């Protein structure tokens, strides 16, 4: 529950970041 | 303020890298 | 609008500035 | 009418990139 | 705070798409 | 009055960014 | 400095980056 | 990943991506 | 707070642009 | 003496660039 | 083994890119 | 003591920046 508040906030990884790809 | 107006400037970047060929869905929502 | 061709980070960068609040789909293949 | 064919190799108007939009 | 010096370098990307061959000014003043 | 005070706080359409250009 | 060709909105960057509070006019026709 | 040539500002900003907190080296030359 | 992560993009741009042929180590630490 | 033709489809040094300053 | 002979010239994979990490 | 804290904060120039090349 979701890319903009994961992902601004701390930073995401590229493994965390793969979970948004289609 | 997080300004996520900037910082989803950068993760659609950052997708477009990691995804690749895949591609992606973005929302600001 | 600028007139050239938008490829890679450019294209989504692009997307992101266009569509807005809305949001977008990328899917290169 | 793929994006890539259609704003990278060609040139896109403003609302041919707007079909991308959500 | 509001970072006016990494705002101003997405909206010179921002008008550089949206003016196209027009072209702008820009002033962090 | 002016791009930085108003594009920087809240979001600046396309529209409001037309503003600033030649 | 780098020495490249700088184009579309590397350039524009580049401007922004080398100009500083001084600002920058970007008229590409 | 991207299955892309990545050039100048890209291939930079690719770096950071990938390598993250440990960091990295561009030595072009 | 400041967003360092987000920083650092924008430092990496600009080390890439005034460094040139000489390159540069870049670590968030 | 044309930006895009001076730094774009040639190569252009810093003093050069900063002709286009305010 | 030369980075943009390498990633910016060739094409890069994932793991290629990584060994310019520290 | 070193790019982060000092280029994150106030604005860095390009001679500041220099500093931090090899
Ligand atoms: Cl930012
Ligand atoms: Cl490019
Ligand atoms: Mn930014
Ligand atoms: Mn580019």
């Amino acid at each position: 529950r979701g890319i903009v508040e994961q992902c601004c906030t701390s930073i995401c990884s590229l493994y965390q970041l793969e979970n948004y790809c289609n | 303020f997080v300004n996520q107006h900037l910082c989803g400037s950068h993760l659609v970047e950052a997708l477009y890298l990691v995804c690749g060929e895949r591609g992606f869905f973005y929302t600001p929502k």
